């Protein structure tokens, strides 16, 4: 009767106002008034086609917050099944029997679709497909964004890091997009520059942007920050004016906060951790609550709203 | 009946007829679909045409009851070309292959990565245009362009 | 005050008539009839002395839905433990200790038996000794013939393969063959041939049976089937006349079915997939069903028959 | 022209005109060999034949100045087929494709380990029978028969 | 104006007796009388796509006697080249350029040939293919045979192993075979046969045969041996009736010898060593000579006969 | 009485023009003129600090065409040394002890530098630094410029490629520019870009250029060409437009060449391979030569001109 069940989560895109405005309110208070149990009897698969850990770790710990259980498995070693033969579409429709459900990792890019097809139903979850789709992320992302700046609407973004093969930007900014009017900045090196079809898109659409390579103003008229990180690929000779680093004197502040998928090394400094504007972490705390929400959606059929 | 026509078919009986649509891309369409794989018989050659000489109807391919889009399907190899009628009293009313949207199973992923290719799918791809041509690759969320598809 | 109580599981041929009747009838209902708490309070150890996956997600899961627990490891890398040094039966003499079961699967062929011994009452189940037993699965398999045909009873079987290292078509046939007069065909390369041991058997007792290279006639006067797989060992020009390849011009059909303890590769045809006959799965959610009877037999008292 | 023939080539113009083989197998040949990458113009059909029904001929297949064998080579796929001529006044005298012994570039061992099938190769496999037919494979010196081949 | 000139060596069947009988005797002196020097101002490539070692050991030592030079290396780890993109066919072409000679092994079964095609006038050895051909190994087998029973011409042969899949007995024996009227035996296990082809072959020509699980009587009237190996393939309880064990007590001796392409294991026994019949080792003392003979014939272009 | 003695060679920038007119030279008749022994009693070092091969292969094969030794080794695993603990810099300076000299290759990027320092008088050879320097890939690409066009003077050269992380088209370049007035042209999809310094050098100077993204026209006022490769890095759906690929219809050609310092990929086509323009080969195959020339310059101390 929920928008949401027997529906397979896997592509931000591929998904309305509505739904964010949801999982984003049904994790709102699960935060606030938690239900171990809506799930027991349940058994759901943490299939970890690419090991990952960070998501996995928090994945699962909410399927057992809800009260439930895990069968899965991380890989890339000692871990089996099929190969030099079976098809990820056999470890499914067997997999598929037994389980109630499967978030499920990746290295190629259609698994979580590729498996939808061959799974009946048994809702997938996209831990990843490779370098195309974390909604877990983005939404994860997209809340906290809400529970800080206290809306989703007439804001003051701006997300700087290696925005090319930036996995969560290139999500967020499409959800962040679908809401409205908010101005996006972007401060990427010529390289990590911005691709030219996210853009077309803001502009396709209604939206706007500007340009900088500084920390600095962009930072005033400012209101959440996305960092990513940068690294290998460019030369190690390519790490010449790495200036993109967030650091400590801010300061010409605001009440703001700044957001990194973790995992920070470079990107940020210990020194900032403290002060608020900080919360990467929280950030991340925010996914075990983000997550539930979904899977209870994902396999409940109403809700105690 | 020394190579042709005679294109008595229509409903429990059919040809197929297909002749030079473009040029030597029309084989293609042969593997590049099914219709080999059939009952009824079939017919072409390299019309090494300009279209027809001292009045040419203004038109050609096929004619066989493929379906509706069984086309709009070439609309990206043979965008050019038209379907079946009879020469004295016929229906085939104004039909060209006009644009889908969403290849079926002819095409690739160039990408190297999409689970396309590694298993038992299907190509769909979906179109969309204003630029040149888009195809995006349910699969793995990326867009390439008519081209560099066209091919491999 | 149930046969199976305390009595630690490991090799089918060890096994009664009665007995496979029996697990063969507890999970004919637990299908028809689940119970998450049979087991409560109870924790069993998934010792994957080698690793498997397959079998071992179906164990679990298996362990769960009954309600439970699970502490195990998968080997063959950054697994720990006594090497150059210590004894699988130390490691079992403690870990005997503070479990209640111990699914376990390895690489030798003693095992289950060697642990048996050290493991005082906690009963073991085998997934594997080696190359030598695995009950699970053709009791997994034995069922599922039965849902099917209606009974292991007065059949046409058939299993096409390589029979000769074949370790489940060894095990299924001896155990198919307990109950009666139900003839046998084997389309085996004479090389997959069958092994001379089980027949003086088949025959040693008072049943039947005949010889085929097709998939062909022996089929129509044919009730289900073990396809099993074909490889490596044998050479790689040695997969010339790979001509008992089950695919799906078969029509010359029945109502029969067809069978594979996976994975299947080229043993069997998508093609089919889809229609009747097919099952290879079935087959497979099947086992959790198998197992689970075993554990409550195996754990519990009495029953709720 | 509406289909045909009009088998006026021979020189300095030429024609190509399979016509259904044995069936649904010289779509094949086809591909199974070039002719189509070629710029004189094709035929075919589906004779869905008997052969012919009041007085055949007793022939079929093509006719274009392909070579010697540029056959022989589909003793293999279509034993029974036959060439070229003229009806009135011609030649291509008692011409049946009649084993080559070593099939070019179509085939593959079906050996999974033959480098053919790692690199910039040739189908070469060499054939000799009395047994069922027999196709050697320079490269990894095995023996496999038409059979499982024809396929792969 | 030699025969082997230029032409490129690799498998035994596409050979001439005339050219066996010349490797055969340019190499009997070649050991009676040595020449360093032969070769001076050569290089030649010691290629070792699947590294080998004892015979790259001999092939390699085989260049420096004759006085020359190598560059090469054993792979499968820290060797490198093209990968994930390049042709051992690019590798070859490049290598051609320099090199004067190939030697080179490999796990596939073309190389060699597929390496023809591609190098050009610079003439290809064959260490390997993989599972097809090996020359080196045959002719240098031959010969030793040669060397002993003075003659291959007249005998009592016997190879007793696993001819199944024994890459060496195939070469031998339609080596062996191209000479004449000699009787061969085949104590082999029903499962490590003689296949059906080199048979057909024996018949087809015009020689003999006869078959045995002994290692008896077949003994006295037998003249040298060819024990191969046994091993990993078929069951390890595979290692049932491992009863084609050559040792000791055969006395109801002759005056023939014993061979294997090494290495040895269980196929025979220290205790024999010693004695007679022995040889293993001079079988592969003799393959610097084989080897050698060829390289200068391969290369020169005329003789000091 | 040479310019090149005793001096270690190392980068390409670090040396005048003289100095490759000159191996330039001596490798031209060496090649119309060779001489084993113009080094006897000589062995030399080949410390393949990073496996590297094809590089190495013909290193070597070059040390010894002119008579000489070797003692060397390829790393990334079973090879040793000082971990944890020592210093390239005591590898050396121990090597440094009984060498006569040293080619050396590696990861890092300063070795051959900084193992000049510390190996006093046995000059070094570099084969790499790391992503920094190859003098000798380079000067072998030079002449081979040379023997072709006729003159490293007045031409129209073109490298289609990676320009960016492009290890080669960067020295090349600035040795190819060394010389005089002719106008270099850029196939590179701005990502694989020209670096802003190797230009404000073209500039600094007094030198030409243009740029395209075609192979086309740019193509027909052509004379050598260099098409990198083009990888890894980037998207794999970064291997979109992958449009910079030379194969076969260009007719519209001239009687320039093609060379890749290998090794090609799809960069090129087999098609092409055969016809003019081709070469990719020779270009190799003159590496041979290029070397040579130089450690009978670096070690001898005059020449037979
Ligand atoms: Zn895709
Ligand atoms: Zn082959």
């Amino acid at each position: 009767a929920n928008p949401l069940y027997q529906s397979h989560i896997i592509s931000i895109n591929d998904l309305s106002r509505d739904d964010l405005n949801l999982v984003l309110a049904t994790a709102a208070k699960l935060k606030a008034n938690p239900q171990p149990e809506l799930l027991k009897h349940k058994v759901i698969a943490s299939c970890f086609f690419e090991a990952s850990t960070r998501t996995r770790l928090s994945f699962q710990t909410s399927m057992h917050r809800l009260g439930a259980s895990v069968v899965g498995f991380s890989d890339s070693a000692n871990t089996s099944l099929g190969k030099k033969g079976q098809t990820l579409a056999n470890t499914i429709s067997v997999i598929s029997t037994y389980v109630d459900a499967i978030v499920m990792r990746h290295p190629q890019e259609g698994a979580a679709r590729l498996a939808t097809e061959f799974s009946g139903n048994v809702p997938v979850l996209n831990a990843g497909d490779g370098s195309n789709q974390h909604p877990t992320q983005t939404l994860l992302d997209l809340f906290t964004i809400q529970q800080t700046e206290g809306r989703l609407n007439n804001l003051h973004v701006a997300m700087v890091g290696d925005l090319k093969y930036g996995r969560t930007v290139h999500s967020l900014t499409q959800a962040l997009a679908k809401f409205d009017g908010n101005r996006f900045y972007f401060i990427a090196p010529d390289a990590l520059a911005m691709p030219e079809y996210i853009l077309d898109m803001l502009d396709e659409k209604g939206i706007a942007w500007s340009l900088h390579s500084s920390i600095e103003e962009v930072m005033t008229r400012v209101q959440k920050e996305r960092l990513d990180p940068s690294e290998y690929a460019x030369v190690k000779a390519q790490f010449l004016v790495r200036a993109n680093s967030l650091g400590g004197l801010h300061n010409a502040k605001m009440n703001a906060k700044v957001l990194h998928p973790l995992p920070r090394v470079d990107e940020i400094a210990t020194d900032v951790d403290k002060t608020p504007h900080a919360w990467y972490f929280q950030q991340a705390g925010n996914g075990i609550f983000a997550r539930q929400a979904l899977l209870a959606l994902v396999l409940n059929r109403d809700l105690v709203l | 009946m020394t190579h042709n026509d005679k294109l008595q078919v229509a409903e429990i009986k059919r040809g197929t007829v297909i002749n030079h649509i473009p040029a030597e891309i029309g084989f293609k369409l042969l593997s590049l679909f099914k219709l080999t794989e059939t009952q009824d018989r079939i017919t072409i050659g390299l019309n090494l045409p300009s279209g027809e000489m001292g009045r040419k109807d203004l038109i050609k391919i096929e004619n066989t009851f493929l379906s509706e889009d069984e086309v709009d399907e070439l609309a990206l190899y043979a965008p050019q070309a038209t379907v079946n009628r009879i020469n004295d009293y016929e229906v085939v009313g104004k039909s060209r292959p006009s644009l889908p949207e969403r290849n079926i199973d002819v095409l690739v992923c160039p990408d190297s990565n999409c689970i396309s290719h590694a298993e038992p799918v299907s190509s769909s791809f979906a179109v969309r245009r204003a630029d040149d041509i888009a195809l995006k690759c349910k699969y793995c969320e990326k867009e390439f362009s008519h081209n560099v598809v066209l091919a491999n």
